[PDB]
RNA sequence: CGGGGGGAACCUGGGGAACUGAAACAUCUCAGUACCCAGAGGAGAGGAAAGAGAAAUCGACUCCCUGAGUAGCGGCGAGCG
RNA sequence: GCUGUUGGGAAGCAGCGCCAGAGAGGGUGAAAGCCCCGUAGGCGAAAGGUGGGGGGAUAGGUGAGGGUACCCGAGUACCCCGUGGUUCGUGGAGCCAUGGGGGAAUCUGGGCGGACCACCGCCUAAGGCUAAGUACUCCGGGUGACCGAUAGCGCACCAGUACCGUGAGGGAAAGGUGAAAAGAACCCCGGGAGGGGAGUGAAAUAGAGCCUGAAACCGUGGGCUUACAAGCAGUCACGGCCCCGCAAGGGGUUGUGGCGUGCCUAUUGAAGCAUGAGCCGGCGACUCACGGUCGUGGGCGAGCUUAAGCCGUUGAGGCGGAGGCGUAGGGAAACCGAGUCCGAACAGGGCGCAAGCGGGCCGCACGCGGCCCGCAAAGUCCGCGGCCGUGGACCCGAAACCGGG
RNA sequence: GGUGGAGCCUGGGAGUGAGGGCGCGAGCGAUAACGUCCGCGUCCGAGCGCGGGAACAACCGAGACCGCCAGCUAAGGCCCC
RNA sequence: GGGAUGACCCCAGGCGGUAGGGGAGCGUUCCCGAUGCCGAUGAAGGCCGACCCGCGAGGGCGGCUGGAGGUAAGGGAAGUG
RNA sequence: GACCCGGUGAAAUUGAACUGGCCGUGAAGAUGCGGCCUACCCGUGGCAGGACGAAAAGACCCCGUGGAGCUUUACUGCAGC
RNA sequence: GGGGCCUGACUGCGAGGCCUGCAAGCCGAGCAGGGGCGAAAGCCGGGCCUAGUGAACCGGUGGUCCCGUGUGGAAGGGCCA
């Protein structure tokens, strides 16, 4: 039957325009205990490539 | 609809059948045994049809040596004449002259050795 | 036109690709010659090796909603008034929803570029600096839905 | 780009001449004629063919033998799919063949067709039926005073019942009616026949 | 006066698995499925709001299309919905 | 609708007509609207069910202010504990059900609106009954891009039999003479069985598990060929012999001489002393459904498009815009918007947008308007095809687990 | 310079993730193994197609579209087989 | 490159190949074509064929058997070898 | 009993066989490749060295995130107390 | 190696790159905020350098403008740390 769309996926990573998947930069929900502001900061969103077609593909119906 | 088997295979065997006619035993009443030894004769051919090209420049040089030498000279000096000379002609498989014309041969071997001389 | 003759036209290629017989995808049938692709394989699409996915990235989306479920809200679709210049005369949701955008979308907004004819446009919130363009004539209904 | 319909004589008033729109000969693609027959052709199919498979057939799941030392090659269910009491490896399914083709193009199609059928002359709409009254002896004459000899299978399209009383039981004749007015038909008729109030509801159909 | 017993599927109520899936596996899945038992009938169940849920709203229930793979649920896994 | 014609047999072919609301189909010695049964179309029940589809009959229901403040379903509501249902798995866990303990009230009441409280609203629990629309197919009928005797139900046939098993249970094989029995009087060999003539038939290599009759396999006769030999059995080259041809030439056979390590599978590697196969015939493995994603053929494009179902047919279609994708994106969200998020930041940066034209042609306003076109800015709808997802998803094959017997 | 079944960008579908001999440079081993592990290259794999090497995947020669009773050669040979 | 687009001829290169990608064909069954056309002067099937067309899968054609069905072009489906 | 004659008359096996020896070779143990040696064709009664002979999808070993039986201060539950 | 001041072991960013299957790891001028040291030039986003480490999921403390299931506020979340 219909397909169902993959939870995990859609509630941690975003789909844009241009078809492309962006999501958090992994490394920063508590590692830390004194990491040089500079890592600790250079955490907005980013994206991925052959591994975001792989995504695209489980968010059909939520496009 | 359901495409039964039916009449199209009991062709195609029979079809190899007919080309295995003559072999021993099986190898002409079953499909199988038939549809291999074809295989074999597939290739045998094939390569033999190269062979058969190859076959007879032997027949034919056998025969070229053993007549410009019971005149006189070998093989090798033989197609140096008509070469050096210049007479690329005879083709080994034309020097059935051997057999034919001796006098018409003779000659040639007469002006083969001249052209060393 | 004759009547065995409407003919499929150059591109139905009902040539499927049966992978059984000597020449052409066959025997191990056009595709796979190993195992483990046999009567299934794990994905790939999210799938295997055993190792962490790619699951590794987590989420952001944070407020992927309580129990209750989503909270109801009024829901605003923008419209552009360079895809408005399509009609001239009272410019009203209804006559837009039949029209173009929204489709029962709930309400409508409007701000979009390029130039804005003069005339008169019944939304229900407009964009600051899209809006300056109707400074150049036109109307401005607001508010409503009750 | 030629459009002129014919219309035999109706009473004592001499062929008169009508016609409009792209609907004659216009621009036809056979491709887009074929599409709107598979799918009459298509959605027709019954579709009642089916097999039972293995999981369907009346055998059992009794183990045939044991699956070691037997010097028998290894088996399950007798209903396995190999085995001449069989069962079937993707047999057929009772299934619709009936797809959704555009409405816009059940359409051009229709017009297309009543195209076709005018560039080539055999189209032609009458308006009176003097020997109508339901009788076959009665209609065969009306044609041969038309221009129907039987030398082309034709397709009757009228609103009146009368008529197709005639005209049904005749081999080169197709009867029919207006709401019925498909291309499947147009296309297997060599000769096509139109009263004007069946071609009344031709074009509130087309446009 | 009635009951008992039978009836292919269907139906409702009382009970109720495991293999499987999770590439092990306990929660989770399979699943209230298969199966046992009771009852009823040409159907059965349900049924006139101590309902819905945000609209100065709607107005028995059953059934289909949508909503919707939505809202959510989830070793937030698989997957359910 | 008869006749002539071919033939065993016309319905075939032929000459000239005819019915048709009936040219569905089946049968008849072959292939027929018109010969037989039917068909379109139109009638039919003394009896037995069916039966508001249509009228009655009653059952039963019929009224608005203003004062009281008497009744509004109890081990119940409600709270706590233990569970189940729901999308809800302890979660902020309400709601609905209830095994246990406690335990009211009668509208200034009480339940609910996802803890709880306050406002604002909604509905009246603890008694029942209730058509139609929905589900299924043993039987009956009707159609089929359903099968055709290894198919199709297990069973076309005296089959849930024969046969197997203590039992539950398992579970077969097996259709066909011809138009018609006209199924072979009698005679000959024989105990019989079988046969040879005669006889029937158009046909008897249609003679009775008899149409067709394939291959494996078994024989008789004939042609070529072999007892100094050596081989995956063939192939190539000559030569003898037999044979159809007017002949160039071609068959069948095999005497010499040249060259050759079966097929399949699995493998770094197989003739392999690895796997599989006695041989033949038949059954026998990449499918469908719904989503998805690319390609591709068409439809239409500021759009595209219907779903259930309703009026139509009964191989004819329409209608139906609920709804779905697209037209704008950023952000966790409030939200803002050709922007937006991070930020104090008319720093920066991350996702974003900015989208056209060769020009057919034309009102002859010395304006390219602007239709249209490749089909787009840009997309959708149907078709077909590749691969993906859920399904037993390419076919066979476990040891095992569970349930009822 | 180089127009090559070269490249570069986007997209559909893959199979393969058991390799083997040889030469060369190493480790391991005993500078033993048709051993084992890396590195550069080659060939077999898939070229068990053809020539040479008696026979013989990978050594020498050489990339087999078909036919030829025609010729030049490569490796290797020229006394007979 | 010809270009009277003439997919019909010229110039020059390529054409071993397993897993696999891709491209065109052949046959099977059923459907439209069909109230049509083959047929007892002989269907489908079968048995031979050194003859004809295709590179092939195949396809024609002739004789014999057999005795009643068969079905072009052009397409369409699928229990398709 | 076996052996000869009359009567009845099986079986596992079975790629096809026109199925010799020796050195050698080859996926390392050849009737089947190479070289040489032998060797008329066909049986019957015997013997068992070879056909890596038959039989049994190795009972050993390993592998499979295979299965079952058994244990306990493995984990986690349950009956019972 | 010693001394004097100090807290840049900064906040908001980040051009352009090393490395790489993924995600990770590493370097970083420069702009703004507000500072340290120096007369100034300037240097300071820890340490002479390469090890001193751990995705996600689940939760805890701070903060905070975000959401608060009819409304107000809660319970519970989200965001930053």
């Amino acid at each position: 039957p219909k397909m169902k769309t993959h939870k995990g996926a859609k509630k941690r990573v975003k789909i844009t325009a241009s078809g492309k998947v962006v999501a958090m930069k992994t490394g920063k929900r508590h590692l830390n205990w004194q990491k040089s502001g500079k890592e600790i900061r250079q955490k907005g969103r980013k994206f991925v490539l052959a591994k975001p077609e792989a995504e695209r593909i489980k968010l059909l119906l939520p496009y | 609809p359901r495409a039964k088997t039916g009449v199209v295979r009991r062709r195609k065997h029979k079809k190899i059948l007919k080309l295995a006619k003559g072999y021993w035993g099986l190898r002409s009443k079953s499909f199988r045994k038939a549809r291999e030894t074809l295989f074999a004769a597939g290739n045998y051919a094939y390569a033999h049809r190269k062979r058969r090209k190859r076959d007879f420049r032997r027949l034919w040089i056998v025969r070229i040596n053993a007549a410009c030498r019971q005149h006189g000279l070998n093989y090798s000096t033989f197609i140096h004449g008509l070469k050096k000379a210049g007479i690329e002609v005879d083709r080994k498989n034309l020097a059935d002259l051997a057999v034919r014309e001796p006098q018409v041969f003779a000659e040639l071997v007469e002006r083969a050795k001249a052209a060393q001389g | 036109d004759l009547r065995p003759n409407p003919g499929a036209n150059k591109r139905r290629k009902r040539v499927g690709r049966g992978p059984g017989s000597g020449h052409g995808k066959t025997a191990t049938r056009g595709h796979k010659g190993q195992k483990s692709r046999s009567g299934g394989l794990k994905d790939p699409r999210r799938f295997e090796g055993g190792r962490s996915t790619t699951l590794m990235r987590l989420p952001k989306r944070g407020m992927q909603g309580q129990v209750p479920g989503e909270i109801k809200r009024p829901r605003y679709q923008g419209v552009n008034l360079k895809d408005l210049a399509r009609f001239e005369g009272e410019v009203t949701p209804e006559l837009l929803v039949r029209a173009g955008l929204l489709k029962k979308g709930y309400r409508l907004k409007i701000l979009g570029e390029g130039e804005a004819k003069p005339l008169k446009v019944v939304a229900h919130a407009f964009s600051k600096s899209a809006l300056e363009k109707l400074k150049a004539a036109g109307g401005e209904p607001v508010l409503l839905e009750a | 780009m030629k459009e002129v319909a014919v219309y035999q004589i109706p009473v004592l008033s001499p062929s008169g001449r009508r016609e409009l729109a792209a609907d004659l000969p216009a621009e036809i693609n056979p491709h887009l004629l074929w599409e709107v027959v598979r799918w009459q052709l298509a959605k027709r199919r019954r579709g009642t063919a089916s097999t039972k498979t293995r999981g369907e057939v009346a055998y059992s799941g009794r183990k045939i033998w044991p699956q070691k030392h037997t010097g028998r090659a290894r088996h399950g269910d007798i209903g396995a799919p190999i085995f001449v009491g069989g069962g079937v490896v993707f047999g057929p399914k009772p299934r619709d063949y009936s797809y959704t083709l555009p409405k816009k193009v059940r359409k051009k199609g229709l017009a297309m067709a009543v195209a076709d059928r005018a560039r080539e002359g055999k189209l032609l709409l009458v308006e009176a039926f003097a020997g109508v009254n339901g009788k076959t002896k009665e209609f065969l004459a009306w044609a041969k005073e038309a221009g129907l000899d039987g030398s082309e299978s034709v397709l009757l399209v009228t609103g009146n019942e009368l008529v197709r009383r005639a005209a049904r039981n005749l081999p080169w004749v197709v009867t029919l009616a207006p709401e019925g007015l498909n291309v499947y038909d147009i296309v297997r008729t060599e000769r096509l026949v139109m009263d004007l109030d069946a071609w009344e509801v031709f074009q509130n159909r087309i446009g």
